[PDB]
């Protein structure tokens, strides 16, 4: 009820923003 | 239980699995009556935390 | 408490690396 649940979320958002850097990093580098 | 007392922790860590032991005492926490003696046997894990 | 958590973040692991080696590919390839 409480400490999985967290281990999945916060999974979720270290993945989202790695993810987020990269969207960033194509447009600037390959411009 | 504000009667109890817990002292005379003892902490080791092996391989995988680690073992904690605590005194319980009564009130005095030093030469009162032990109440009873407690062993846990438990593994160190990662939860996601910082640690 | 032991065996899930361990799958978990076993996953975060191996897709965070992943996401490094993208970053490096793009940096290298796209200059």
């Amino acid at each position: 009820s409480v400490s999985i649940p967290a281990q999945i979320s916060n999974l979720q958002t270290k993945v989202l923003q790695k993810l987020v850097y990269l969207e960033e990093s194509i447009t600037k580098q390959c411009t | 239980s504000a009667d109890e007392c817990y002292t005379n922790p003892s902490f080791s860590i092996g391989s995988s699995i680690y073992m904690f032991s605590q005194e319980i005492r009564k009130t005095d926490c030093t030469t009162g009556e032990i109440l009873s003696i407690q062993i846990v046997l438990g593994r160190i894990v990662d939860k996601g935390q910082q640690g």
